[PDB]
């Protein structure tokens, strides 16, 4: 039913009317409630192609979740090049809800159901929904938090893999948990993640990795510079703004009483903005011990460029653009017209 | 490993006449032609392999044959005249020097060769000299041989710009060893070919003769 | 109407570190990638990295790594690029490059016209004349000259009788040695039978030594 079109897409959610959380309150007037029951309608010998680096899907989410983050999550300052606006932060409740997004009338979604897709290309078997999975609008950098998971095997994306340039996406089979605290110096957190689940994942990338680029030796190494939103991986934990120190996660070649990888983490009040051109200052931190446990569903890569003897390829995490962030879910829908 | 070879190093060519320059390239990805104008910043030519930029006259081609990329330029102007670079991501050609040349009877060149200065070799190095002198086309060749041996990355040849009056162009090889490789060894000659001569000439000296 | 806009040209000493900038007009900052390409003449044109404005995001070249840092200024539109440790092989030409659209980096339409960086010392050697003597073996006309080798840094120049020799003279481009230093060869076709009667004097100046040198080639006697 191949019939690519733009369209303004509206979103969905299981909002609470009691509830002060800021996503929800969000959806109460965005969204609408979820269908009970969706319906999916599959098709036959039915063959179309996908490009989740091109498609509105992303930019409509993207413009939804920066005007959430506008309306919800209020700075004490925002100085953006000369100009300044000061006005009232009081703390928030903040925790993500799963969002759908769905297709008007005369429109539909097209989801694809190859789970070894790899985001570009022709895709085999292909159904019709009129609304996606639930997501959480998660931001975040290097890491991909509390996605969906990759069904079959570890999948690799990239617009062009030989293309140092474009972002690397890994989706995980297998999730990693980490955990993060603040406890009740207060700037001060600390992440943890098990060594077994991680060394392990990343033997299980670099396999992959191997298959991609034959006769190359596979090593990671920590973010070559740039903001610390993204030399870190950086998250929002129940308002505050954490920022993690990933070097710990990236120490060369992965091979093939637990024992914990601490990554050491702290809060800040003086960041920059990710919806655009900006810093902005909020309020200090709350009290207590303010912990996340999220799950690892996903990295964001990219590949050193320039010559190279030995034959080793290197990798390190990336992000800063959250549109990738909303591609690695969406990446399995077109939005399509029928006739 | 950078697998991106352009080729040839130097093009020196006539107005009116068609210039054609290639690079070979394993490796998949999108290659780009640029034009280096003597004293400016590049500019794009060619994208994607054959595409035109923008203000690039129809004079400009692009094609693909196997792993080899060709860049012609019909009908050459003087506006044309610099250095060309292929390009593929991150990496580039070693250039091709596109330069004027006029156009001329062949002429064959004058060789003269030279032995070290005993004035020299107090210093523990010799330096063996073989000149061609006034010749055209521009292509030329010289190859050194040691007692009927070959040389290799001994040696570095140099080229004078074309004369203005009378339009032929010189050049100087020099072969360079220690005080010691010299002392061995009688024979010392260099091998001319060029499109001016029936067969190479070639002219020697026996190591401490007169 | 893209516009980069780079910083004028430096001079440093090997050892020393450098920073050039380069302001972007005409386009949207923060949604398009910079790259900083040099070209040191005789050798491939080199790019040293990328850099994504948006978060400062940079991916520099294997072979700089260490010695290149690149950052940007968001509020006044500037690409910042540092090398330290600067050698004599660092002497190029440094540009700022755009992609053609934005998507694809590569095809670099955008380029700022250039910041010459010239690394060098302040060591200076005088030249040794050696003579290319005439074969006592004698188309036509017979051929001598000078082998003005060992010398740093260029120019040096080569005259033949003071001056009043010119016809027949060719002075070869120098060439950059192994060692550092460089080396030319001066010609001139002279009459064969001329040869022992007539005076023929190299005369080679190199002003950096301040260095006048003249030097009587004549063929070997047996
Ligand atoms: C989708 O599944 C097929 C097998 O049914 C597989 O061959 C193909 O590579 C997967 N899709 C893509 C485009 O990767
Ligand atoms: C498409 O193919 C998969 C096997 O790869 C099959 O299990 C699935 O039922 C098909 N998609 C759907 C959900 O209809
Ligand atoms: C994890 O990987 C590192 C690579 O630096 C290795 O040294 C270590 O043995 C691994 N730890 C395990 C097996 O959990
Ligand atoms: C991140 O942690 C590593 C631990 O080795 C440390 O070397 C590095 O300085 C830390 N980053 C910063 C700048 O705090
Ligand atoms: C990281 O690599 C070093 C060797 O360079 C090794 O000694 C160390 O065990 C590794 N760290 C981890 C994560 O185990
Ligand atoms: C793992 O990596 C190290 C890196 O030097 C290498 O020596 C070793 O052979 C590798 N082991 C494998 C391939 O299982
Ligand atoms: C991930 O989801 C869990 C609940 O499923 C939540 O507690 C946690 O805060 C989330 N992580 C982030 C950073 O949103
Ligand atoms: C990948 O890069 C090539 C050039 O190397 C380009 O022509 C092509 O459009 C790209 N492929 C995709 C999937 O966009």
């Amino acid at each position: 039913v191949w019939k690519e079109a733009k369209t303004t897409l509206f979103c969905a959610s299981d909002a609470k009317a009691y509830e002060r959380e800021v996503h929800n309150v969000w959806a109460t007037h965005a969204c609408v409630p979820t269908d009970p029951n969706p319906q999916e309608m599959a098709l036959g010998n039915v063959t179309e192609n996908f490009n989740m680096w091109k498609n509105d899907m992303v930019d409509q989410m993207h413009e939804d979740i920066i005007s959430l983050w506008d309306q919800s999550l209020k700075p004490c300052v925002k100085l953006t090049g000369g100009s300044t606006v000061t006005q009232a932060c009081p703390k928030v409740s903040f925790d993500p809800i799963p969002i759908h997004y769905c297709a008007p009338a005369g429109y539909a979604i097209l989801k694809c159901n190859n789970e070894t897709f790899e985001g570009t290309g022709p895709c085999n078997n292909v159904s019709t929904v009129q609304c996606t999975h639930g997501i959480k609008p998660v931001v975040s950098t290097q890491l991909l938090l509390n996605g969906s998971l990759a069904k079959e095997e570890i999948v690799i994306r990239s617009e062009n893999l030989t293309d140092n340039a474009k972002t690397i996406i890994v989706h995980l089979k297998e999730s990693v948990e980490i955990v993060c605290t603040r406890p009740g110096d207060t700037r001060q957190a600390h992440c943890n993640i098990s060594e077994e689940k991680w060394n392990k994942t990343l033997q299980k990338v670099s396999k992959i990795l191997q298959e991609h680029f034959p006769n190359k030796a596979i090593k990671f190494e920590p973010h070559s510079g740039g903001d610390l939103e993204i030399t870190t991986h950086s998250f929002n934990c129940r308002g505050e703004f954490f920022y993690c120190n990933t070097t710990k996660l990236f120490n060369g070649t992965y091979n093939s009483s637990n024992t914990t990888i601490t990554l050491p983490c702290r809060i800040k009040q003086i960041v920059n903005m990710w919806q655009g051109v900006g810093r902005a200052m909020y309020a200090p931190p709350i009290k207590g011990n303010i912990t996340c446990k999220s799950i690892i569903t996903g990295l964001l890569l990219t590949r050193d460029g320039g010559n190279d003897d030995n034959d080793t390829e290197t990798f390190r995490p990336g992000g800063g653009d959250m549109r990738d962030n909303w591609r690695s879910e969406l990446y399995k829908y077109k939005v399509v017209e029928i006739k | 490993e950078i697998v991106l070879t352009q080729s040839p190093g130097t093009l020196s060519l006539s107005p009116g006449e068609t210039a054609i320059i290639s690079c070979r390239t394993s490796q998949y990805g999108s290659l780009a032609w640029y034009q280096q104008r003597p004293g400016q910043a590049p500019r794009l030519v060619i994208y994607s392999g054959s595409t035109r930029a923008a203000g690039i006259p129809d004079r400009f081609s692009g094609s693909r044959w196997g792993p080899d990329y060709n860049l012609t330029i019909s009908n050459l102007e003087s506006g044309d005249f610099g250095v060309y670079y292929c390009q593929q991501y991150e990496f580039f050609g070693q250039g091709t020097k596109v330069q004027v040349d006029i156009k001329r009877t062949v002429a064959a060149p004058s060789v003269f060769i030279f032995p070290p200065s005993d004035e020299q070799l107090k210093s523990g190095t010799a330096s063996v000299v073989c000149l061609l002198n006034n010749f055209y086309p521009r292509e030329a060749k010289v190859q050194w041989k040691v007692d009927n041996a070959l040389q290799s990355g001994n040696s570095q040849e140099s080229v004078t710009e074309q004369d203005s009056k009378d339009s032929t162009y010189s050049l100087s090889s020099t072969l360079t060893l220690s005080k010691a490789d010299y002392e061995k060894h009688k024979v010392y000659a260099c091998e001319v070919t060029h499109q001016g001569l029936r067969s190479p000439v070639t002219k020697s000296f026996n190591r401490g003769e007169c | 109407q893209v516009q980069l806009v780079q910083s004028g040209g430096q001079m440093k000493k090997p050892g020393e570190s450098m920073r050039i900038s380069c302001r972007a007009s005409g386009y949207e900052f923060i949604d398009c990638t910079l790259n900083w390409i040099r070209l040191a003449p005789g050798k491939r044109p080199e790019w040293m990295g990328w850099l994504k404005p948006r978060g400062g995001a940079v991916n520099y070249a294997r072979p700089l790594q260490g010695r290149v840092t690149m950052t940007r200024d968001v509020y006044s539109d500037t690409a910042f690029l540092e090398l330290r440790s600067l050698t004599v092989d660092d002497t190029a030409v440094y540009f700022c490059t755009r992609g053609k659209n934005c998507d694809y980096n590569w095809d670099f339409e955008h380029w700022g016209r250039g910041t010459p960086v010239i690394v060098s010392s302040p060591s200076t050697k005088g030249p040794s004349v050696f003579p290319l003597a005439p074969s006592s073996k004698s188309g036509g006309t017979a051929a001598l000259g000078c082998l003005v080798k060992d010398y740093f840094p260029e120019p040096v120049t080569v005259s033949w009788n003071s001056g009043a020799l010119t016809s027949g003279v060719h002075t070869f481009p120098a060439v950059l040695q192994s060692s550092g230093l460089y080396s030319l060869s001066s010609v001139v076709t002279v009459p064969s039978s001329s040869l022992g009667t007539q005076t023929y004097i190299c005369n080679v100046n190199h002003k950096p030594s301040n260095t006048k040198v003249d030097k009587k080639v004549e063929p070997k006697s047996c």
